[PDB]
């Protein structure tokens, strides 16, 4: 009822880009040793386990998350806290799922769409391969997305629209990946996708493979389902769910743009 | 100006959700990253301690639910002249609460333990939505001295209250309810997120490097186990108000 303690460094798993996990390559800890994504283990390994220190660097087996430079393209590996510059242990993990190297000003990211690839720093744009999610279970939140009225989220084909509720209906169960994508539990290659970085635009379904700054969401305090980069929220078309379509459209907090997470 | 009501005859899913946005505004003490926390205990008076919530069932029959500002919790209920405080209620709450009725204890605290055992039914076995609420609010207004029942109605009113303002899950779930003209139970993750109002608060409050400090564990519809540990996790969405356990800077 005063002030809350901030002495506690947790341990815990970093998931990302396909659910796949912060990883340290070949458990190596040799300075240098590049890191990368890897798929998250049956068990909870100290390559893949980092400790939020309060000085904030991200620490492995007592090594500093690091970034070999300050510029983009800049891989990032394990390395000594002590003999590694300061300035590229550092790094602030935001309430958007971003992990930013303050020094650089660039993010973690993971360019590579294919398992083994070393992470990088760049240029921010809240793209899917630049969000991530700690916590040693890295699993995707799989849940039903309820929007106004008895209305759910259901998957159709490659068309995304509403209908009433019902648990069910396998078409209306979603993956929600520590990367921010929502994903459909019948195709998890499948990720809802804006058409366009504009106003208007329909919600739509996308290999999620490309990992865009459009199939990137986070679930707002203020029960909207909410586009980063965009900065606009998922909105049922002039409130008429008969037009099976789920629009962009900036922030009203009308009803037709409520949500809420029915796991 | 005047103490926040429901109108239960003509209920709607937006007359309902008027309804829970104002009782969540009138518990907003503040807000801690973007989520409304509930008043600092430590900074209200006996005497402002207490709000009143009436639900209507007719323009002749109504009853009045009595809840702690600090903890969104009930109180005690009035019907007609007459007033009830669960046993577990302090001093403060007759004593502002309820003044110029005849007031009286009823058998049984205001947990769910309590609640319960004197229903002889747990929560997931106890039905709610529309039909309920108003069935319980005639009953209630009555006089009908059957504490089985009067707990029992007791839980239906508390989740679709008290846990609808503090989860934006609950009170979802209510309205598909009404949408649907269907009674409904609550899933183990209703329940989950019930059980686990105090913890997860003090989880978003403690966060640190958008981390919980010690993990919060949820359980979902098929009963498997979320562990949750980041203020960026979806789930934490279905928090609408939260219990104040610390102001966050050092
Ligand atoms: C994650 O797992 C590690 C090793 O099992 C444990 O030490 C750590 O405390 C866990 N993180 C939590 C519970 O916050
Ligand atoms: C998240 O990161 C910081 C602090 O959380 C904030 O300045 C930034 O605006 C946020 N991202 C958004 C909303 O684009």
């Amino acid at each position: 009822s005063k002030i809350c303690s901030s002495h506690y460094e947790p341990t815990v798993r970093i998931g990302g880009r396909d659910g796949l996990c912060v990883d340290v390559s070949d458990n190596a800890y040799n300075n240098g040793n590049p890191i990368i994504l890897w798929k998250c283990k049956d068990q909870l390994e100290v390559n893949q386990l980092w400790t939020l220190k309060s000085d904030k660097t991200i620490r492995s087996k007592g090594k500093c998350l690091t970034t070999y430079g300050y510029a983009p393209g800049n891989y990032v590996m394990i390395y000594d806290c002590s003999s590694a510059v300061a300035e590229a242990t550092y790094w602030d993990i935001w309430d958007n799922g971003t992990i930013i190297n303050p020094k650089s000003g660039l993010v973690l990211s993971a360019e590579s769409s294919s398992m083994g690839g070393t992470l990088t720093v760049q240029k921010n744009d809240y793209r899917m391969r630049q969000g991530w999610r700690t916590g040693n279970d890295t699993s995707p939140f799989v849940t039903s997305i309820a929007g106004f009225f008895k209305l759910c989220m259901e998957a159709h084909g490659n068309s995304m629209w509403l209908d009433v509720c019902d648990i069910t209906k396998e078409e209306q169960q979603w993956a929600v990946y520590p990367d921010g994508s929502i994903r459909p539990v019948q195709n998890t290659n499948n990720c809802l996708t804006c058409e366009e970085h504009k106003q208007g635009a329909t919600i739509v379904m996308m290999g999620c493979s490309n990992a865009w700054a459009s199939q990137r969401w986070v679930f707002k305090s203020d029960g909207t389902i909410y586009n980063l980069y965009d900065d606009m929220v998922m909105d049922v078309k002039s409130s008429d769910p008969s037009l099976k379509q789920i629009i962009l459209w900036p922030y009203t907090g009308n009803a037709n743009q409520m949500w809420a997470t029915l796991f | 100006q005047d103490p926040i009501k429901f109108t239960t005859g003509s209920a709607t899913p937006a007359s309902y959700n008027q309804f829970i946005d104002a009782l969540r505004e009138r518990l907003t003490g503040g807000l801690i990253y973007g989520i409304p926390v509930l008043r600092d205990p430590s900074t209200v008076e006996k005497p402002n301690q207490y709000v009143t919530v009436e639900l209507s069932y007719s323009d002749t029959v109504s009853i009045q639910l009595g809840i702690d500002l600090t903890n969104a919790y009930v109180v005690a209920y009035r019907a007609g002249s007459e007033s009830f405080f669960f046993r577990n209620a302090p001093a403060s709450a007759s004593t502002y609460l309820f003044t110029g009725t005849q007031q009286y204890s009823l058998p049984f605290d205001g947990n769910y333990d309590d609640l319960e055992k004197w229903a002889h039914q747990s929560r997931q076995r106890i039905s709610l939505g529309l039909e309920a609420l108003r069935q319980g609010i005639k009953f209630l207004r009555s006089g009908a001295s059957d504490d089985e029942e009067i707990a029992r109605t007791l839980i239906v009113i508390i989740q679709m209250v008290a846990e609808a303002a503090r989860f934006r899950y609950v009170s979802k779930l209510v309205v598909i309810s009404l949408s649907n003209r269907a009674a409904f139970q609550p899933d183990p993750s209703m329940l989950s997120l019930e059980n686990t109002w105090e913890p997860l608060s003090r989880a978003v409050q403690h966060t640190v490097q958008d981390t919980f400090p010690q993990n919060v564990t949820l359980i979902n519809v098929r009963q498997e186990r979320v562990v949750v540990s980041s203020l960026s996790h979806p789930s934490v969405s279905a928090l609408a108000l939260m219990l104040f356990v610390c102001n966050p800077l050092n």
